């Protein structure tokens, strides 16, 4: 798990979290975690110690030693831990939560309570760092996205449309495009200006994709930056390429079949190493490492017994 | 049932009240001896 | 006032168009209420001006002068404007008590209200009985000294339409309320003195009956154990007794009294010893016994509770079973014009409803012979209830004004609510009813089907539904509709009905009366509708909404299990209705609604204010509340707000179908839907 | 206790109302023999003296009837019952074996199924010449359901 260069962790409603193989597809070895769900996993950087963001605790586990009791259960919160961040440099935790009031947390220090606090108007839906380590955007329910500076902490709220909630919104290593994405089943991407030291993170609109007829949940850019993965509720996973905003392959799920209702949710997008691969997970309760350039599922990963809302994913030597 | 209307008092209490009350009936004629009330029996239970 | 807007240089404009149309047309109502609604608007205009610039010396005597300048013609024009309407007068003589209330004390306003008072008919103050009576002990002497003489001159004429809530006052906690309701009772008692004495006793006995001591000892108990055990409020829970003890130190007054201090109250008063000695020793050891004690009757009592299906007249309370041909009349039934129906006699038996709360089932024979149903709630407050159904009395014969609305037969089912303290009432109960929760599970058990389907298809799904996120829950949530049929009241209405002929217009009466309360009670702001709440009317098909705990979003506002829906529109609903859907009946019945409450918007706004602001009724509000003023103002805006259909965004005006349609897609969007609490069972 | 049932049946030379008429009287006065049930067999001497006491007991005769019939005969009946509405449809006829089809639709043994659908098309039809909108709504929106 560990000590394998890459790792993929998955984890759902039946209170565990496998740590898979990719060149096989076996489960190595499982992880308990009762008293919730787990609502979105994190590996850290380091590669020392998985996350687990859950129900008022942000569980850690480790990904070296197997069978370990969870590391840190940072507690103290309530309603949900949407999702969880986590500084290059490996001190600074970043969450977010339905208590609208964002956070960070030091894994460094010894401290139970956390550092600063963020507080919006609406629940958080979902955190997403910038890379340059200093600027981190929060989405929530209301429509507003925020860029809560990590040194002036000058927040630039933007509402991209009104009363929709914003589900996801991620932005590619490059500080190139930043997308975001709501239940109506939209796409705004937006044109970051080139400041650093200026701060000025101007977000200038570029498309509003019409990307799925349904709820959209997840979307995230590729390492590469050149392609946007955007799950929805539609049993679809579209991969819009970054430069024209073009649908370069589609993967569903779907049953090829009319009378076939509510098969599952599609809301896993984390690509390859070097974006040749895609793995995706289902509410079909089955993970599958889909193929980018032909779009095709090379590997499906099955077993566990309720539905799979995570993954993780870290080919990082 | 022994001056006692039994849907008045709800079916299980009823059943032990009249067993009370028809043992003091009998107490005012033979109050000196070992009253033992079965009620609503089983054959092992009238055996023992 | 549409082109320009109320301000300082219309006021003056529009009084002198008013006079003048009043000057040509004198007998002309409209003229006379338009004169009068303007100056009490220039009123309440200035002063939340005064409000706006003083609050946040000269000014407030200037304001004096210049309030009092507007304040005697708009009761002057009020009391004129009464007389003509002749039977549609209840927004008028309510902003008469709201202006003799609040600025009455001055003696010019009060000068033209004795006038007014004098020339109006008596028979107009029965509409507002209960809110004069609000008003009884009214701190300004000049005010309560004119209520008083014009309470007894609604006692000297129509007393049945007094003495219920004159014995409710009468016996009030506060001291100057029953001091004002005695006094006014004295001045009753000359006329007859036999109704004082009869309703006096009546209503002492049906307060018995609704609360026996058993019941007081269960819920004081549990209150104790709570504060003990959980709160460690120990002067509290000797609050919460001692009370108890006080009410047995009267003695056994019936024979049910007499068996419950022979059986617990010896134990009851040993406990009190332990009590006692507590108070002047403080020691644990002392106190456990008394828990012991306490303890035992709880448990005792919590057993012999489920066995207590009736109780006779002859032992719970004789008085009731002795009263013969009482001339005090059945609750609501008294009508000026109708001939008094007065009681025949109480039946001796009382089917007492197995419920958490236990209501009773009283049952009156009428001198017209027929028997009249009524349900004895206790330890429920029933004045919002009283209130609820004067507005919906307004609605009604606002739907029947209306041509449109009376050519398709609109009106709200409402029942008679009579309070007889703080805790107990009576409510009339309505026949041929049953909770739409009860016909789900009488269907379901016929048909074999789980009552609980849906909720155990979520939880096979995913076991933590409570705890999942938004998008989560929607997805669970749609799994279990898409998986269930939902058309369980559908089937139920055709198999029910006798005929197709029948069974159409009992769909078409269902789906009307929904549309109606659908609207009014966002209007309202009632919540908490869950399938319990609201029975159908097996005959006519009518809805019928009780049990008003809960209004103006206070679901919304609450922290735990908030609702964000404003009314009930779920797909079992939807699939009784019309094959096609809510764009059919509903939604044009709807349109027709909020056309006709929107137009008389003042009427609807005067009557809700009355009572929002009644002091009575204002500790709701301050519960909702994490002063009281700013809160009620706050609630009143809203509501305003929702009758010009700018609630969704204040910028921008919206029309009668947009607005609507915004209604409609909150009620019914699956995100809204899921935040539900599960009691309210958002899968039926 | 099915020669008579089937000549009523089968018969279907009927050209004129008071013809089909008879073949209801008929036809009610077999079912009131043949029930298994007792006390409506016992109004069948009744039913034949008045015509009311055969018509109210129409519904609950064929009910009795219709279970006992193990199937061959449910569709030697429902075939002749096709047969009657579709040709030579007459008011009276018509009204009373629609009401015929509604008991049978709250009864639980269920709808009778008369050339497939239970018949959502034809009753229907039938419903509008008698004019009675009401069950032709109540029928087209089962269709309307379906699809």
């Amino acid at each position: 798990v560990g000590s394998d260069p890459v790792i993929l962790a998955t984890a759902g409603y039946d209170h565990t979290v496998r740590f898979w193989q990719a060149h096989s597809g076996i489960c190595t070895r499982t992880v308990q975690h009762q008293d919730s769900q787990v609502n979105a996993l994190e590996v850290t950087p380091d590669r020392s110690m998985i996350a687990a963001a859950g129900y008022q605790h942000i569980r850690m586990y480790d990904l070296n030693s197997n069978n370990p009791n969870p590391i840190i259960s940072y507690d103290g919160v309530n309603k949900n831990i949407a999702s969880v961040g986590f500084h290059e440099d490996g001190r600074w935790m970043y969450t977010g939560g339905e208590d609208c009031t964002a956070r960070i947390w030091d894994l460094r220090s010894r401290n139970l309570q956390c550092q600063r606090i963020f507080q919006v108007n609406a629940p958080i839906n979902c955190v997403c760092l910038h890379p340059n380590q200093a600027e981190l955007i929060v989405g929530d329910q209301s429509g507003a996205i925020h860029i809560w500076d990590l040194k002036t902490d000058h927040n630039e709220q933007l509402i991209p449309e009104p009363e929709v909630s914003i589900t996801s919104a991620h932005i590619d290593p490059d500080a190139s495009y930043m997308a975001a994405v709501n239940s109506t089943g939209n796409c705004y991407v937006w044109n970051l200006t080139g400041g650093i030291g200026d701060e000025v993170t101007q977000l200038i609109p570029k498309t509003k994709i019409p990307a799925h007829t349904r709820y959209a949940l997840q979307c995230r850019f590729s390492p590469d930056s050149t392609l946007l993965a955007t799950c929805s509720a539609d049993q679809t996973c579209k991969i819009w390429r970054t430069s024209n905003f073009s649908l370069m392959t589609e993967l569903s799920i779907k049953s090829g079949n009319p009378g076939e209702s509510s098969r599952g949710w599609m809301w896993g997008c984390a690509f390859s190493g070097d974006s040749q691969y895609i793995v995706t997970a289902s509410s079909d309760n089955l993970a599958r490492l889909w193929c980018v350039e032909t779009g095709e599922i090379k590997r499906e990963y099955g077993g566990h017994q309720k539905a799979v809302v995570c993954l993780a994913f870290n080919d990082s030597v | 049932e022994c001056w006692i209307d039994p849907l008045s008092m709800g079916p299980q209490k009823a059943l032990e009240t009249i067993g009370a009350n028809l043992q003091k009936q009998y107490e005012n004629w033979q109050p000196r001896a070992r009253y033992k009330q079965s009620l609503d029996p089983t054959v092992d239970e009238v055996k023992k | 006032l549409n082109l320009q807007g109320i301000n300082e240089s219309t006021i003056p404009k529009v009084l002198q168009y008013y006079s003048a149309a009043t000057e040509h047309d004198r007998s002309w109502y409209k003229a006379w209420h338009a004169w009068a609604v303007m100056n009490f608007e220039a009123v309440l205009h200035y002063k939340h001006q005064n409000q706006a610039r003083d609050e946040k010396k000269k000014v407030t005597e200037d304001l004096s002068k210049t309030l009092l300048m507007y304040t005697v013609p708009a009761v002057q024009g009020f009391f004129r404007s009464i007389s003509l309407s002749r039977g549609n007068n209840l927004q008028d003589t309510l902003r008469v008590l709201t202006l003799w209330f609040d600025y009455g004390h001055w003696p010019d306003v009060n000068e033209a209200l004795v006038e007014g008072v004098k020339a109006i008919q008596i028979d107009t103050w029965l509409q507002v009985i209960p809110q004069l009576i609000a008003r009884i002990d009214t701190p300004r002497p000049l005010v309560g000294r004119l209520i008083h003489q014009l309470l007894t001159d609604i006692g000297r004429y129509h007393p049945q339409a007094l003495i219920y809530p004159l014995t409710v006052a009468s016996k009030s906690t506060t001291t100057a309320r029953h001091n004002a309701a005695n006094k006014i009772l004295k001045n009753m008692c000359e006329h007859s003195n036999t109704l004082v004495q009869q309703a006096m006793m009546v209503s002492e006995e049906l307060i018995r009956v609704a609360i026996l001591w058993h019941e007081m000892w269960h819920e004081g108990l549990e209150e104790a154990s709570r504060l003990y055990f959980g709160e460690r409020n120990v002067k509290g829970m000797f609050e919460v007794l001692e009370p108890l003890h006080a009410m047995m130190e009267r003695g056994p007054q019936t024979l049910k009294e007499t068996s419950f201090n022979q059986a617990y109250g010896r134990d009851l008063m040993e406990a009190q010893e332990w009590c006692r000695k507590y108070m002047k020793s403080g020691n644990v050891k002392d106190l456990t016994q008394a828990w012991d004690l306490y303890y035992h009757v709880f448990r005792r009592i919590s057993k012999q509770l489920p066995q207590l299906t009736s109780l006779e007249l002859q032992y719970v309370s004789p008085k009731l079973l002795m009263c013969r041909d009482l001339e005090l009349a059945v609750p609501g039934t008294y009508d000026p014009n109708q001939p008094i129906i007065r009681i025949q006699s109480i039946a001796p038996s009382l089917q007492v409803i197995t419920s958490k709360q236990r209501p009773r089932k009283l049952t009156l024979m009428g001198s017209n012979g027929h028997e009249f149903v009524f349900l004895l709630k206790g330890h429920e407050d029933l004045r919002q209830d009283e209130r609820v159904m004067q507005l919906f009395g307004l609605v009604n014969t606002l739907l029947a004004n209306d041509p449109t609305s009376l050519r398709k037969n609109l009106s709200i089912q409402r029942y008679a609510v009579i309070p007889l303290s703080t805790n107990s009432g009576l409510i009339g109960w309505v026949p041929h009813c049953d909770t739409l929760h009860a016909l789900i599970r009488d269907y379901r058990e016929k048909k074999k089907i789980l009552l609980n389907i849906e909720h155990r298809i979520m939880l096979r799904m995913a076991p933590d539904y409570d705890h999942l996120t938004l998008m989560q829950k929607v997805e669970v949530f749609e799994h279990a509709v898409n998986n269930t049929a939902g058309d369980d009241l559908a089937k139920l209405l055709w198999l029910k009905s006798p005929s197709s002929e029948v069974w159409f217009d009992r769909r078409t009466n269902y789906t009307r009366s929904l549309a109606v309360m659908s609207m009014v009670g966002y209007i309202l702001g009632l919540g908490d509708r869950h399938p319990s709440n609201l029975m159908l009317d097996r005959l006519s098909g009518k809805i019928l909404h009780i049990d008003f705990g809960d209004c103006f979003e206070v679901a919304m506002t609450r922290e735990k299990f908030p609702e964000k829906i404003p009314f009930r529109l779920t797909r079992m609903l939807t699939n009784a209705m019309e094959v096609t859907g809510l764009d059919g009946n509903y939604r044009i019945t709807c349109h027709t609604v909020m056309e006709v409450l929107r137009e008389h918007k003042d009427s609807v706004m005067a009557v809700l204010e009355a009572f929002v602001y009644d002091p009575l009724l204002n500790w709701r509000l301050m519960d909702t509340n994490t002063a009281l003023n700013k809160k009620a103002i706050q609630i009143i805006n809203r509501v305003r707000d929702k009758l010009t259909g700018r609630d969704f965004s204040h910028d921008d005006t919206l029309d009668v179908p947009t607005q609507v349609e915004l209604l409609i897609k909150q009620a019914t969007s699956h995100e809204n839907l899921c935040q539900c609490y599960i009691g309210w069972c958002p899968f039926w | 206790s099915t020669i008579n049932l089937q000549k009523a049946w089968g018969a279907a030379r009927r050209v004129s109302k008071d013809d089909w008429l008879e073949w209801l009287r008929r036809l009610s006065l077999e079912l009131l023999k043949d029930s298994s049930s007792p006390s409506l067999r016992s109004c069948w001497a009744l039913a034949q003296a008045y015509n009311p006491m055969a018509r109210d007991l129409f519904n609950a005769a064929f009910v009795s009837c219709w279970s006992e019939l193990n199937e061959d005969q449910q569709d030697e009946l429902i075939r002749s019952i096709e047969l009657a509405l579709t040709s030579q449809d007459i008011a009276e006829v018509t009204q009373t074996l629609l009401n015929l089809a509604e008991f049978m639709e709250h009864s639980d043994k269920g709808p009778l199924p008369l050339r497939d659908d239970n018949g959502i098309v034809l009753l229907g039809e039938r419903a509008a010449k008698c004019r009675a909108y009401a069950k032709a709504l109540h029928y087209k929106e089962l269709e309307f359901q379906k699809g």
